[PDB]
């Protein structure tokens, strides 16, 4: 369970990665609603990480 | 978050 709840956690982590990438790419691109969409989901997700 | 947002526009 504990190794299960690392891989989950290690996920969560990806996941922000992968947001932190798209939030490079939103700013070359100039689109707000991009970069508003990886910024609350970092958010959440840094929460969700928090309570893991 | 919109006033950071502005600033990542810009690039």
């Amino acid at each position: 369970a504990q190794k299960r709840s690392e891989k989950q956690y290690n996920d969560a982590q990806n996941e922000i990665n992968k947001w932190q990438r798209n939030a490079q790419l939103a700013l070359q691109k100039g689109d707000e609603n991009l970069a508003r969409q990886a910024l609350e989901r970092k958010k959440t997700y840094t929460d969700t990480s928090a309570a893991l | 978050d919109e006033l950071a947002a502005l600033k990542a526009q810009m690039l």
